């Protein structure tokens, strides 16, 4: 199961975190709730879905109405753990995807603002979160790369350079279809920065005259490779 | 709130005709409607207030009438200067609401375009880039083909086009095609040509010049 | 006579405040209503609010209540539209309007020339102007690599009117807008008359003036 | 031009042979100001005209000759001063407008003469309303929701609520304490009568007629049945005497 | 042991302000949301707003924003529902509710007993209690000619529970409410047991106690 | 978010298994609650998070649902379960409730007990009389009451009020109040109350005499 008849009928029991949790179900596959009391007097409730593809572990506040930490794990290793404040709103939200790329939200304020970060393979980005979208900012000097992730899932990337020399000032355009960020300097294309669907970024340079590309795509591994491109 | 639906959306007519725009209201009132005109580039101008009263400063060939649910703006003898988008607005139930608009188009006789070509400026050459611009001037109708022959070799994609709206006087269109390629690709070649096809053309005419 | 002059176009970023003004001349400022009308690109006219100086009776639209503030300073014949934090969704055109009041409502008789607010976290770059050198001849000025819109173009300080064609800006592949302005003049003037194009990119406060062959 | 039909609002309008290059022409004199205009049909249906004070006058006559709309403007042709909308049943409705475009006064003259005078309307919709009946005048205030007319007699305060939909609702409130002398009242929308009850006994019936009058009718000493006839009230001190 | 004690029923007139309170107990008052829920007569349950003591984090529903004021004094474990210029359209039943927090929202696990706010410009009349005087037997109290709702009738100061039936009040032609409370007791007691009915018309501050045969 | 709650009326016998439906204008998962408003009292929370029973309510109550349709269920209906049941959404701001669902208990036919009460002498000192006829603990709700004064039928001068279901035996009770003035009371002698109901083989009459 994901996330590592009788008597009056089925009966099922689960031991999690060195604390035995037992419940009763109807079907003969394992779909049912698992109530369980803690030693610290908290309440732990574990749920197994009908198609056995999504667990829902929740922690409750002794009276079992207020929450502590709901962790919703799925069949493709995708876990979405959340922690809750003293008044019911989400304090932290960690979205571990299928590939292991976590997406951390920390210290969320009451107006929908927090300290976000996307954890990729090899590097750890940073940013913030407003109600509209998540914004991931990678700066180097005067160029500030901005990765806008909406709350609906759309990925858009804007670039801003505060340069003044039109020979060295750097612009960038976006094609949501190609998912490529085309950078331009002095009316001459310099490189592409593709954000692959599998939570990775690829750099590929154009030739010195901006006609077509050169070499192959480079899977970024360190954070300084992004800044190197800026 | 009160929705306001205009009809038609687009509209063609010739000079001297008599066009009528309608404003279909979600609710019913009387004499609480206005009519505006937004010519391309400019701001809306107040044409008619209280659904029937013409404002001084606009010609007498504009009129408005209606009650209840359907109102109507009418032009007596259409003129090319009347090319614009027309909106209606109610002021019975607040908030105010406008219509989606009604474009008005002038049918002209067919006109073949005058075609010009331009070389990149020498000040642009100190920037490592060169722009070749082809011009289609004062033609009708809007559909026209522009092909870039660079040293007798065709080119795809590396051009951008822009058409004007109908000129307020003669109701023609104008188009511009801009060939953008770096200075390296520009110094290599000799000739740059522009091939034009239009309904007013008996045969495609071409304009060209030579490097230097 | 009655005129309504507005603030120039602007560039902001999501989260920045913004205050745009409309300066009134030609009528008794404190006995006619003044408001603000939005026009989203593609979409049509949306009403925001209206104010009557100097009672300062401010009246909004439900779709904009609490999202905007409308004020008037009757000592300078100036009205204002004001945000606290801008979202990219507010990228539109804004007209200040004078309105005649009917029962609890208004129709707008005069319109300002509009103020193009553009809210994006992108690079603000002024234009680069290059000439377009030639019984009739055509010439112009290429306005390339600028952001954001709009740019006004005139010819010979506004004395050249007939034959002028300014094209709608086509956005390039580098993210910067580009357009051309074209004028038509006789050929017997080419060697006996200079032609100047005047470019005003107000968002970046850039002013250029070019020449011909 | 112009000499070789009656109109509402004690106004008169006049041309049989069609005008040149257009549609029927007509002239009308109003308040010693000659108004001329052009209509389409030959019935007498707008009349523009300038004032000596440089204001603008526009008379709009309905297409079935049953209603006029006299408007007065502020010399720009667009800012309102006074719109009087008279009808065929003497049912005129004058309105005056303040310097900002809202309505300051609204005198609703009915077909029977009973006016409804509104004065000093503030911006939020409050005003000093009063109803002029046949012989007496009620007073009250105006709210955005409704027009409320009040008649007080010591502790008893009689409220006449005129809903904006036009419905006339009537309520009585008494600040008296002793149930023996305390006056309660009920209201029937159907009969349009207000039945008053004192000490668990009906005292009188107050009928608010459809032709804008108020007729009182007394109950017997046992509250069982109505007595006498309905006496129409003609002075204000007769409504108070009932309370 | 979690209790919510609310203010008594209130009569007002259009134009008066009004404050009603609710006194929480049994739990840590400064950790759980408290809000107000309306139930218009005939209509369903409408939500007004909520507050979190104690930092006074107040959140309102758009259908009530600017029409009402919700507060909470954590020093006395008491929340308040506050008006100004009541309308007759505000006549309903108001429940103080304890809220449990979900994502930016709540469900209501505990409810107060309700506060009935009647808003009319009508005379407030006090009831008139008459006895219904008689192997079982029935007796009761006729409560006649009162306004407005509500009214409470108990029997022998809350000692008689089984067999008590208090009918819903019916509005008469006089415009005053009237109901009847009825108890059924064995006839072997009638001569050896007195029955007192207790009426509380908090609107008109009336308290009566009657007897029977 | 509109919340359509169906059915509206519902009758069932003790031991049955009833199911209320709550249909939301928008879809979500496990963000709905159920309440039980018994008559006269305040709403009581039954189900939170659409599947979690709150300790303090009986085990027979259950609820489930996902997407756009939700369901509350009672495993064995009991006469105390007579109430109105609401569904509340806490998915999108603001909170909303369903229109309500009354739940009626079907019962065997109970014959009413008819009691008649003469007007009090204290009220006669106020100049009016009020005669009350009491119908107690019957089923179903339908019942006819005729007011005969001195064998003379009376119409228009009566008012009837009925209770809700009793939370124990699921019976109703009715009070027909006859209101007439003191003058008409002092004249006639016999005041009667004729009662017709399903549980009566023949109309049961109850009377007294003036004085
Ligand atoms: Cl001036």
């Amino acid at each position: 199961l994901p996330g590592e008849k009788n008597k009056d009928g089925y009966d099922l029991i689960a031991t999690v975190d060195k604390l035995e949790l037992k419940g009763t179900s109807d079907k003969n596959n394992g779909s049912g709730v698992l109530e369980g009391v803690k030693a610290d007097k908290s309440k732990v409730k574990l749920t197994i879905s009908d198609d056995l593809g999504q667990t829902t572990l929740e922690v409750f506040k002794e009276d079992g109405k207020t929450l502590v930490s709901k962790k919703v794990t799925s069949k493709d290793k995708s876990s979405t753990e959340e922690k809750f404040n003293e008044k019911g709103e989400v304090s932290e939200k960690i979205i571990t995807r299928a590939d292991g790329t976590r997406l951390e939200y920390t210290g969320i304020k009451s107006d929908g603002s927090g300290k976000a970060k996307e954890v990729l393979k090899g590097y750890v980005l940073e940013g913030t979160l407003t109600a509209e979208k998540t914004t991931l900012v990678v700066k180097e000097g005067t160029v500030t790369l901005s990765k806008n992730i909406s709350k609906s899932g759309e990925v858009s990337v804007e670039l801003n350079d505060t340069d003044s020399s039109a020979a060295t000032k750097k612009t960038a355009a976006w094609n949501s279809g190609t998912s490529t960020l085309t950078i331009t300097v002095n009316s001459k294309k310099t490189k592409d920065l593709v954000f692959t669907k599998e939570n990775t970024i690829t750099v590929q340079q154009y030739d010195s005259n901006g006609t077509k590309l050169e070499g192959s795509a480079v899977e970024i591994t360190k954070l300084d490779e992004i800044k190197n491109a800026l | 709130a009160i929705q306001l639906t205009q009809s038609p959306s687009s509209l063609s007519a010739s000079v001297g005709d008599r066009v009528t725009i309608t404003c279909r209201a979600s609710q019913g009132f009387s004499s609480a409607l206005a009519w505006y005109q937004q010519k391309p580039g400019k701001a809306p101008k107040l044409l008619i207030y209280d659904a029937s009263s013409l404002e001084s400063g606009v010609p007498s060939r504009f009129s408005g009438s209606g009650s209840g649910t359907d109102f109507t703006l009418t032009i007596s003898s259409l003129q090319p200067e009347d090319f614009a988008t027309y909106y209606c607005q109610q002021f019975n139930s607040y908030p105010l609401t406008f219509g989606g608009g009604t474009k008005v188009e002038i049918k002209r006789t067919v006109a073949a375009p005058s075609v010009f070509i331009f070389p990149p400026s020498d000040e642009q050459l100190k920037s490592g880039t060169a722009s070749v611009v082809c011009l289609l001037n004062n033609f009708y109708p809007r559909e026209a083909k522009v092909q870039w022959k660079v040293d007798n070799a065709l080119q795809s994609g590396n051009s951008q086009e822009s058409v004007t709206e109908q000129d307020s006087k003669d109701s023609t269109y104008s188009l511009s095609s801009t060939l953008t390629l770096s200075k390296a690709d520009y110094e290599k070649h000799k000739v740059y040509a522009c091939e034009v096809t239009h309904q007013g053309l008996s045969s495609p005419v071409t304009k060209s010049f030579n490097r230097g | 006579e009655v005129q309504l002059v507005q603030s120039g176009a602007e560039v902001k970023k999501p989260g920045e405040s913004l205050k745009i003004s409309c300066q009134s001349s030609g009528y008794r400022f404190t006995i006619y209503w003044i408001g603000w009308v939005r026009q989203m690109p593609g979409k049509g006219l949306e009403w925001m609010g209206i104010i009557w100086p100097g009672d300062s009776d401010t009246r909004y639209s439900p779709s904009f209540q609490g999202q905007v503030t409308i004020s008037a300073d009757k000592s300078i014949s100036t009205a204002y539209l004001q945000w606290s934090s801008l979202k990219a969704s507010d990228t539109a055109m804004y007209y200040c309007v004078r309105g005649i009041g009917r029962y609890s409502n208004w129709f707008l008789d005069y319109w300002g020339q509009g103020t193009l607010v553009t809210v994006s976290s992108a690079s603000t770059k002024g234009p680069s102007v290059f000439p377009l050198a030639p019984g009739t001849a055509a010439l112009g000025c290429l306005v390339k690599d600028y952001f954001p819109e709009p740019v006004t173009v005139s010819w010979n300080s506004g004395a050249l009117t007939s034959g002028v064609h300014t094209f709608p800006a086509v956005l390039q592949s580098s993210g910067l807008y580009s357009l051309s302005s074209v004028v038509t003049v006789p050929s017997s003037s080419l060697g006996t008359q200079t032609y100047i194009c005047n470019v005003n990119h107000k968002p970046s406060n850039t002013k250029v003036d070019k020449r011909v062959e």
